[PDB]
């Protein structure tokens, strides 16, 4: 025998009462809101009816906790998922409801992250539509492409061709730069910060673009859209299993079918249904070669990244990683297993959780040819984990609307009172920029931009291309 | 220290790291070693009926040996020669007897003439491996912690929880042998009991005392004494273990074969010595000296001169050439 | 799916239908039964289409209507083999609040118990249906709005209409079509590990919630390694050409390599993870023929015959006692017999010459004249001819 | 194609010295063998081992680029919070020093 502790009350199973919800149905805090069963009680002491159990304490009061990543919060404590605050108001979170930024991917070679988030397999070499607006029965303001040339098998080759298509302009790149071959009209929502790694690209209000110089596309869009698109990324609902309506209109299931209907050239090659296998071509009967690449691609799972594990599944991500290097035949550029991770790495960080998982033996990335045009080795330039990707400039001194928080890179660092220029790779003093600034407002560096089209009378021009203090005149249209 | 050691002596019978016998004749594989949280390998060891046939060593995920008293080991189900030496296993053969090194991994295995498993392992593994051949730790009580992490009272289900079976084969919980002996008493325990015996009563053995204890020794003899009809050298399994589980602690034992009318079989032209040095001058081998500062280990070697070629002892004056 | 069809067609997924018209598949938006799935070791599928895996060993909830409570369902989870990746189900309890708020159990055989009682089936009560299949598998029938299949060796199945559209929460989640809030805790927030949402849904505190949900057991039993690819190879082999058109077949092979190393016997494991499958295939309109004499075909009885494509409404001899009974049944897989050969209760099946009748629950044998004072009844062949 | 760096046009100095012959076919032999994945060091030490004798003919050669081989050398320049960056990967500096 033990007479229990004060708080709490020996109960027993009464003979006429088959609902004899005791012992057995121990009221948690986990499991109050949930419904329990019961044969009988047993000879065991129990809290009381307005109380429950926690953690070998009877905690008093309907106050315990709200669990998520299995850990505590006290009522009142707050949460951030994404761009959204949740407070646990009473025993359940409330969480607000401003969607979030979306953002498709192409991880490695031969593989699509869709908006509500979708990781299929399409290996394509015709040109496709990664995402467009003309869809049904919109307008069709934006016609973003991608086209890929010898990549049905990843391997060293495989360039894209991205050709996207706003304000009834033609701006492409490929082999590094972009390139413009019809300039839009409204020039002033243009933008172009290659900063990092990356080619961050604004487009307008409501879209945006990156680019590792490499292969990854990742466009970006607000909450204005939400079901005016469709393409490979899907329709952009939140609802994640019809992201394979195909562009006649239907869901399918197997999506090699898929990608197939959304290509530009309808009498181009349809890829063909490969026989699925956990083995892509090269690993396919070379087990050996299979547990190297298996284990190196364990590095999605490594003691750094243990903080990023628990919020980002690493289970999409890692399938690439043995599908691609499988597959590629990694020479002298190991990049088709270097560039997987710091897809998922990028991902990490636009959660709040940087990275630092490249080292010398592994993927090295220097950044010291930069520090070498001048005699002098000033060496500003460094190859900084994860910097911002929205900083000043004598090309861009304003502060920009920032899709991305923060980049990998190779970064410019020299002590304040120096901004950067790209043209010279040096930093330098805020004056040597050339700035503009006529009759007093505060504005971008001269940018080749005609203001105030509107009103014929107002028409008071004032452009700048360096720094000229300069005011134009108006041709009248009498 | 710094090393472990099991043994699956005898019939049936298991030692495992930490002195603690019992008997088991099982029928399919089970796994001897590994580690329980992630397995860089596993040790395996197949039963046919209740006696031993293969020892195995399966790397992971690619890689797989499958050695035996047979010796005709293989890779996979190619049967290879031997010696061999693939993915860091040298797979060699020292003092007449198999060995199976993975130093890389840290375990070496073995097998004798007769057919006796040995499993050398670093201190690494100290509260890691979980199987057969039990933790290493410094207990001897609680190292029967199964698959699911259970202490168990029994010797017998334990070692059922670690069974492993192939699409060759599925197996099944087998069963306890009945005992014969119990009917067939009749003079087998008066005359035969002193075999066991003299582990404690001959000074040879009479100095370990201090290090280990003879009692589970003398204790799981007795009852194999009585399946074995007219024969004094049905003790010498037992004993024969005692030997070595006193040389693993750092005090070894001479001599003591010489007469206890039973040593271990070796093939021709060699018998056991105690205590020779692994690396043995052979015929075709290059005169160096003081690298091999190995540890000394019990084995079968030729005589003072004879030396080796090919799996026999050869006088020195007949060395070939080859080309 | 890569084939050609003329404009004015109308093919019909299992949800809805849709049209063409100039080059565009016109289609309704009309909601479709969800089916929460349990099966193999510890593999759940929620009403949403959404796989997952959560190997926590209590007594946890699997479905249950949130804004009313018309019903609530709660699975309870074992270990069920050597290895701690294996954890499969045992029995599943129901609860109807709206009939003597009872408490059915479907048992680890083909059992089910009321209260504590053992009951045979049929148990045709008001509103809950309750019998066997194929006599292998147990079939509750809650109103018109609820189904379930067998928890003997745990792959417990639901089908719910869209009358609980977003009003239920539970481990299969809201029914809403939205795929991914389905980790979304009782307090109300989606969670993003798995190993979070599921020790969210226990019943018992004692119970240890655990910590890391593993994904390649093999790595504990390497044995297995091998025979776990050529097994489930069959799975993407043109055996299931049919179907690779009709459902993803990447988890169902995701899941066999789990269980097929890491259960006591591959054999069965392999051979009831191949049929998840099969059972999703015909779902959606395609049955396949993937049984051999290697693959695992099912022995019936001397008996019965396998059959793969049958009608289950001519079979039993219950049936001739209630032939007026509708039977708006599928045609379905198992083991039947002859058309001219009708089910007995003691495993064999009989001509209608010696088929008893099943007056009142009372089961007469083939030649019974029975009377009261003013009635007058026999049993010919199976029907009861009652007159006045 | 890729082995062929040992005949480029950087090399074109020390290539009418030193044979790249030798040198070459075991490029050829290594990398096809070799199942370079994360690290492609089977392939980047073998040029490296002919540009080292190179080097000692008097020849420096700068072969190595971001694309190709990247050699970084910046995480030394780390544990000092400031940043002097003092150390530099350089073509062929003297092996001996004080
Ligand atoms: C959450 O619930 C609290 C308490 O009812 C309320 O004050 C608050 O406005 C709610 N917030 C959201 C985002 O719904
Ligand atoms: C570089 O990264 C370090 C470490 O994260 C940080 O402390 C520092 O502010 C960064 N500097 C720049 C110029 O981004
Ligand atoms: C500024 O613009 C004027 C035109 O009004 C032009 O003549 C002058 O060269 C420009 N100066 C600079 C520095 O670009
Ligand atoms: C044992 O070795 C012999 C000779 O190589 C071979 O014929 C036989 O099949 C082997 N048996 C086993 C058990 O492997
Ligand atoms: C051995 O491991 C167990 C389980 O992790 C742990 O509880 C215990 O403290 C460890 N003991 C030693 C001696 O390290
Ligand atoms: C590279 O090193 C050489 C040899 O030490 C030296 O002459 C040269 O100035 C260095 N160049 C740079 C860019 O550091
Ligand atoms: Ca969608
Ligand atoms: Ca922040
Ligand atoms: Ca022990
Ligand atoms: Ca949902
Ligand atoms: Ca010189």
């Amino acid at each position: 025998s033990l007479s229990c502790r004060p708080p709490m009350v020996k109960l027993v199973c009464p003979a006429d009462n088959l609902r004899a919800e005791g012992l057995e149905c121990t009221k948690t805090c986990q499991n109050y809101d949930l419904e329990c069963m019961s044969m009988g009680c047993v000879s065991g002491c129990l809290c009381p009816p307005g109380m429950v159990r926690h953690e070998n304490r009877c905690v008093a009061l309907e106050r315990c906790p709200c669990f998520h990543q299995g850990k505590e919060y006290a009522p009142g404590e707050t949460v951030k998922i994404g761009c959204n605050t949740c407070v646990c108001q009473d025993r359940k979170w409330n969480c607000t409801d401003h969607v979030c930024d979306a953002t498709c991917s192409t991880i490695g070679m031969a593989h699509y992250l869709t908006f509500d988030g979708l990781k299929y397999l399409f290996p394509g070499e015709c040109q496709y539509v990664l995402v467009q607006d003309y869809c049904g029965s919109n307008p069709g303001t934006f016609r973003i492409l991608v086209g890929n040339k010898g990549c049905s098998h990843p391997s060293v080759k495989c360039k894209k061709r991205v050709t996207i298509l706003v304000e009834g302009g033609e701006i492409e790149l490929f082999d590094g730069e972009v390139n413009v071959k019809r300039p839009m009209k409204d020039e002033t929502h243009f933008e172009v910060v290659e900063s990092g790694r990356y080619i961050i690209l604004l487009l307008g209000k409501a879209l945006s673009v990156v680019w590792d110089r490499h292969l990854s596309i990742s466009v970006v869009l607000k909450q204005t859209y939400q079901e005016k698109v469709c393409g490979l990324c899907g329709n952009f609902d939140g609802i994640q299993n019809n992201d394979l309506t195909s562009s006649n209109l239907q869901v399918e299931e197997d999506p090699v079918d898929f990608g197939n209907s959304w290509k530009v050239s309808s009498q181009c090659a349809d890829t063909r249904k490969v026989p699925l296998d956990s083995s892509p071509a090269t690993c396919h009967n070379n087990i050996m070669k299979q547990t190297m690449v298996d284990s190196s691609c364990r590095i999605l799972t490594s003691d750094v990244f243990q903080d990023c594990n628990k919020l980002v599944d690493p289970e999409p991500y890692l399938d690439v990683c043995i599908y691609d290097t499988c597959s590629c035949e990694s020479i002298g550029d190991c990049a088709c297993f270097c560039d997987t991770i710091a897809a998922y790495a990028h991902v990490c960080a636009q959660h709040g959780k940087v990275v630092t998982w490249r080292t010398a033996t592994l993927c090295p990335q220097s950044c010291e040819e930069r520090n070498l045009m001048e005699n002098g080795y000033e060496c500003m330039w460094r190859y900084n984990s994860c910097a911002p990707a929205c900083q000043v400039t004598c090309q861009h001194p304003e502060p920009l609307a920032c899709p991305v928080q923060c980049v990998e890179g190779c970064h410019a660092h020299c002590p304040p009172g120096k901004i950067l220029d790209e043209l010279l790779q040096t930093c330098v003093d805020p004056e040597d920029c050339p700035v503009c600034e006529v009759a007093g407002r505060r504005f971008a560096s001269g940018k080749k931009v005609t203001l105030n089209p509107s009103d014929p009378e107002h028409c008071q021009i004032c452009h700048c291309d360096v720094v000229n203090l300069t005011c134009e005149a108006c041709q009248e249209p009498g | 220290s710094s090393t472990a050691r099991c043994s699956l002596f005898g019939s049936d019978f298991v030692n495992t790291f930490d002195g603690s016998m019992y008997s088991f004749a099982g029928y399919c594989s089970y796994l001897l070693a590994g580690g329980c949280q992630k397995r860089s390998f596993s040790i395996i060891g197949d039963f046919q009926n209740g006696k031993r046939v293969s020892l195995s060593v399966y790397l992971g995920e690619f890689f797989d040996i499958h050695l035996f008293v047979n010796g005709t080991v293989t890779q996979g189900d190619q049967r290879v020669s031997m010696p061999y030496a693939s993915k860091g296993l040298y797979l060699e053969t020292e003092a007449g007897y198999y060995k199976l090194s993975g130093e890389a991994y840290g375990f070496v295995a073995r097998i004798d003439g007769s057919g006796n498993f040995q499993v050398l392992l670093s201190d690494r593994y100290f509260n890691k491996t979980c199987g057969l051949c039990g933790n290493f730790n410094i207990f001897a009580e609680d190292d029967f912690m199964t698959q699911e992490g259970t202490l168990t009272s029994d010797p017998y289900d334990f070692a059922n929880s670690w069974a492993l079976s192939s699409g060759e084969q599925w197996c099944e919980r087998a069963s306890p042998p009945s005992s014969s002996c119990n009917i067939s008493s009749g003079e087998m325990q008066k005359g035969l009991w002193e075999q066991c015996q003299l582990l404690k009563s001959t000074s040879v053995f009479a100095r370990c005392h201090p290090l280990v204890d003879p009692e589970p020794f003398v204790a799981l003899c007795e009852k194999t004494l009585c399946e074995c009809a007219g024969g004094l050298e049905c003790a010498c399994p037992a004993l024969l273990e005692y030997a070595r589980t006193c040389a693993q602690e750092g005090m070894v034992l001479y001599g003591w074969t010489d007469h206890s009318a039973c040593s271990p079989v070796c093939p021709a032209g060699m018998e056991y010595r105690q205590c020779v040095s692994p690396c043995a001058r052979t015929c075709q081998s290059l005169h160096i000296n003081e690298m091999c500062q190995e540890r000394c280990v019990d084995g079968c070697s030729c005589p003072e001169g004879q030396l080796l070629d090919e799996g026999l002892c050869v006088e020195s004056t007949e060395c070939p050439c080859v080309h | 799916s890569g084939k050609r069809y003329p404009p004015g067609t109308s093919l019909s997924r299992d949800c809805n239908t849709c049209i063409c018209r100039n080059s565009q598949w016109i289609c309704s938006n009309e909601e479709c039964p969800g089916e929460c799935l349990v099966t193999g070791q510890s593999h759940f599928k929620s009403f949403d289409n959404r796989y997952f895996t959560f190997s926590g060993i209590c007594q946890y909830l699997l479905a249950r209507d949130c804004q009313d409570h018309s019903f609530s369902i709660v699975i309870e989870t074992v270990q069920c083999a050597d290895d701690r990746d294996a954890v499969c189900t045992r029995s599943v309890t129901v609860r109807l609040p709206g009939l003597h708020n009872s408490l059915v159990k479907l048992k680890h055989g083909a059992g089910v118990a009321m209260d504590g009682q053992d009951v045979q089936l049929p148990l045709l009560k008001g509103d809950l249906r309750i019998q066997h299949t194929v006599t292998a598998s147990v079939r509750l029938s809650y109103g018109e709005d609820l189904q379930m299949d067998w928890d003997g060796r745990g792959r417990l199945l639901v089908k719910l209409s869209p009358v609980y559209a977003g009003k239920t929460c539970g481990l299969c989640g809201n029914y809403n079509g939205n795929q991914g809030d389905d980790f979304l805790t009782p307090s109300g927030l989606a969670e993003p590990r798995v190993e979070d949402f599921g020790n969210a849904w226990k019943l018992h505190g004692d119970c240890q919630d655990l910590q890391k949900q593993h994904s390649d057991p093999c790595a504990l039993n390497p044995r297995m390694t091998r025979f776990s690819e050529e097994a489930c190879a069959v799975l993407t082999s043109p055996t299931f050409e049919a179907c690779h058109r009709a459902v993803s077949p990447l988890p169902y092979l995701r899941n066999c390599r789990y269980d097929v190393c890491s259960c006591s016997d591959g054999r069965e494991c392999l051979c009831g993870a191949l049929a998840s499958y099969a059972a999703a295939c015909a779902g959606r309109g395609v049955r396949v023929a993937w049984r051999e004499p290697g693959r695992c075909e099912l022995n019936c009885p001397k008996g019965q015959v396998y059959l793969q494509c049958g009608t289950p409404c001519n079979l039993t001899c219950r049936s001739l006692s209630y032939p007026d009974e509708e039977c708006n049944e599928a045609c379905l897989e198992g083991c039947f017999c002859p058309p001219g050969l009708y089910m007995d209760e003691r495993g064999d099946c009989v001509p209608k010459a010696q088929c008893p009748c099943y007056y009142d629950g009372e089961i007469f044998q083939p030649e019974d004249i029975f009377s009261d004072h003013h009635t007058m009844c026999y049993c010919e062949d199976g029907f009861m001819h009652c007159t006045m």
